[PDB]
C-alpha cells in the first residue's frame, strides 16, 4: 500500500494518544453485542465480563504492532492470520465487523477531532490490515 | 425485521438526537464524499461539493428528513420508503450499494455528537432500523 | 422483495429442476466446502467431510428440502423459515455471512445442470428469491 | 499474492479452451439483467445490442492481460482502473457483480467439466483482478 507522510503522521497521532485499557474493552463489547453471532468465540454482563476486556486490549496491542510496520503489514500479521484462521475457526467476515466497532468507539472519543480526514486515513489502515489477517 | 423493542429504541434515541437532524445530515454526507470519492459522482452537478458547501449542508436537511419520514413509517419501511426508493432507482439511478456506506457515516457522526447517548444497546436497533431502510429503499431497482 | 411475476417464475423452474434437487444439494455443498474452506468447520464433527462423502451427500439432500420448503411459503419466507433460522443461530451457531456463499454455490450448480432452462430471467427470480431465503435465515440473529 | 503451479495451470487452461466472441456478450448481457443498475453506462435488446456485446468481448480480452501477468496483476490494470474510475465513475462493486455472472455463463458452457477446483482457481484469479481494479 501506499502511505502519504501525512497519513503516517495522523494515524502515528491517534494510537500515541489511544488509550487502550479503555477503547480496548469498549471496542470488543459493542462488537459482540451489536453481532451477537461472533459471541460464540468467547464460550465462556458482557461489558463487565473480564476476558472480553483482554482480548480487546489484546486487539488494541496487535494493531499498534502494524503502527510500527506501516511498510511490512503483510508478514507483520502472518502468523495472527494463521492463529485465527487455521486453530480459532473466524470468518473472515468477522474481522471486518469488529473494525466498524473499533471506529465508532474510536469516533466518541476523540468527538470532534475525528474529522473526515482522520476518519479517512484511521480506515484504510484497518482494512490493509484486515486483509492480511484474513488472507491466509 | 425490528421488534417492540427495537422500535421503542429508535424513538427514545431519535427523540434526543432530532434536535441535531441538520447537523447529523451535513456532518455525515460530507465525510461520505471525503472518505468515499466514488460516491462524488452523483452530486457533481453541484458547484461546491465540499464540507462546509450550501448545496451539502442544504442536502443534509433533506437526507435527515428521509430518516425522520422512516422513524415515523417504522411499522412499514417499505410502503413508507416506495416513493424516495422509485427516485433513486430510475430519476437519480443511484447505485445501491452506497446506501450502505451513508448508513455506517451516519452512524459515525451520531457517535462523534452524542457519545453519552450512543449505547452498544441503541447501537443495535439503529443499526436494524438502517439496514430496514436501505432494504426499503433498493426495493424498485430489479 | 418478490413480485408475482418472480414467484410464478420460481415455481416454474422448481417444477423442472425439482427431480435433481438431491444431486444439486450434494454438488453445491461440495464446492462450497473446497470453494470456500473457511466453512469446513462447520461439518468437522463429520468423519469423512469431502465431496464423494455420504455425510454431505445426506445433507445436501436436506439443504434442498429447505429450498423446497421456502419454495411452498414463497408468500411469507420469514414464518416459513423461523424454525430454520431459530437453529441455525442459537442450536448451530452458523455465522450469517456464509449464507450468500451457498446462495452462489446453488446457482452455479444449477447452470452446469440446467443451462438450457436457467435463462438470465430465470436467473433474476431465483436470485431475488435465494436474497429472500438468506435474509429470512438471518431473521433471529440479532 | 501466492499461486500454486496447479492453479496457474487451471487459469491458462480455461482461458485457452473459452470463445471470446461467445462468453464475453452473455456474461454482460446476463449481468446487465440480473442487476439492471449496471445498465446505466451503456445508455449511450441488452442480449442482442451490439455496443454491450463489444464491452463483454473487451473484458475477456482484458481478463487475458491478466493471465499473462499473473505476478503482476495490480500494476497490469492500473490504467484500466483509472479509466473505469477516473472517466466512467463505474461503481467499484459492479465489478464484483459481472465477475458473478462470467462465473456463472462459464459454468454453463463448461458443464460438469467447471469442478469444484476449477470453479476455486478462477473465482481466485477474478478476485485479484477485481481488486486492481477497484482499488483505483
Ligand atoms: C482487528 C483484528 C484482530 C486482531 C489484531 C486480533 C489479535 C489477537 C491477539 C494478539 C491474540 C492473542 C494471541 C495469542 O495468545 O497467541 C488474539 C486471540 C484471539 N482472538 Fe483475536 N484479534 C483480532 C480479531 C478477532 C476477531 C474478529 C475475533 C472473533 C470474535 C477474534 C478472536 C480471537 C480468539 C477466540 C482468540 C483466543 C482468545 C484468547 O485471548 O484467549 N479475534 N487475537
Ligand atoms: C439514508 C438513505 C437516504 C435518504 C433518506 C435519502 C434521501 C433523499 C431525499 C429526501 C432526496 C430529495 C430531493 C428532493 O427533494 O426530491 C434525495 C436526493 C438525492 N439523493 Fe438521496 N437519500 C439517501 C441516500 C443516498 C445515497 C447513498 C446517495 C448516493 C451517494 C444518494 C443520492 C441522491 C442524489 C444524487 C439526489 C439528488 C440531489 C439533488 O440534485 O438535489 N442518496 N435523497
Ligand atoms: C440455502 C440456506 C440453507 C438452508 C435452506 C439450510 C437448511 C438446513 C436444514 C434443513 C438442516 C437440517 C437439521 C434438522 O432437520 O434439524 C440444516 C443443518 C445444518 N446446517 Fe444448514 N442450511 C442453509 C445454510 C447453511 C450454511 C451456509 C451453513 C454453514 C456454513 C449451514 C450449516 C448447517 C450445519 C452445520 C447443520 C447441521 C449438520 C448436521 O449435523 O446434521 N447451513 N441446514
Ligand atoms: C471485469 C472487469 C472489466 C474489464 C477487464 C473491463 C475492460 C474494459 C476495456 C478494455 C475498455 C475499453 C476502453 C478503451 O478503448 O480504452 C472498457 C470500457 C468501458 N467499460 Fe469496462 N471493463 C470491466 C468492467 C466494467 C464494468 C463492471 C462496467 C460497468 C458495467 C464497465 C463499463 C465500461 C464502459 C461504460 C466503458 C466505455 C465504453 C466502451 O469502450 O465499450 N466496465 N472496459
Amino acid at each position: 500500500v501506499e502511505w502519504t507522510d501525512k497519513e503516517r503522521s495522523i494515524i502515528s497521532d491517534i494510537f500515541s494518544h489511544m488509550d487502550y485499557d479503555d477503547i480496548g474493552p469498549k471496542a470488543l463489547s459493542r462488537c459482540l453485542i451489536v453481532y451477537p453471532w461472533t459471541q460464540r468465540h468467547f464460550s465462556g454482563a458482557i461489558i463487565g465480563n473480564a476476558n472480553v476486556a483482554a482480548h480487546g486490549i489484546k486487539v488494541l496491542h496487535g494493531l499498534d504492532r502494524g503502527v510500527k510496520n506501516m511498510d511490512n503489514i503483510a508478514a507483520t500479521y502472518a502468523d495472527l492470520s494463521t492463529l485465527h484462521s487455521e486453530k480459532l475457526h473466524v470468518d473472515p467476515d468477522n474481522f471486518k465487523l469488529l473494525s466498524d466497532c473499533i471506529t465508532i468507539v474510536l469516533a466518541a472519543k476523540m468527538g470532534h477531532a475525528f474529522t473526515a480526514e482522520t476518519q479517512g486515513a484511521f480506515q484504510k489502515f484497518l482494512a490493509v490490515v484486515v486483509s492480511a489477517l484474513g488472507k491466509q | 425485521s425490528l421488534s417492540d423493542k427495537d422500535k421503542a429504541a429508535v424513538r427514545a434515541l431519535w427523540s434526543k438526537i432530532g434536535k441535531s437532524a441538520d447537523a447529523i445530515g451535513n456532518d455525515a454526507l460530507s465525510r461520505m464524499i471525503v472518505v468515499y470519492p466514488q460516491t462524488k459522482t452523483y452530486f457533481s452537478h453541484w458547484p461546491d461539493v465540499t464540507p462546509g458547501s450550501p448545496h451539502i449542508k442544504a442536502h443534509g436537511k433533506k437526507v435527515m428528513g428521509g430518516i425522520a419520514l422512516a422513524v415515523s413509517k417504522i411499522d412499514d419501511l417499505k410502503t413508507g420508503l416506495m416513493e424516495l426508493s422509485e427516485q433513486h432507482a430510475y430519476k437519480l439511478r443511484v447505485d445501491p450499494a452506497n446506501f450502505k456506506i451513508l448508513n455506517h457515516c451516519i452512524l459515525v457522526v451520531i457517535s462523534t455528537m452524542f457519545p453519552k447517548e450512543f449505547t452498544p444497546e441503541a447501537h443495535v436497533s439503529l443499526d436494524k432500523f438502517l439496514s430496514g431502510v436501505a432494504l426499503a429503499l433498493a426495493e424498485r431497482y430489479r
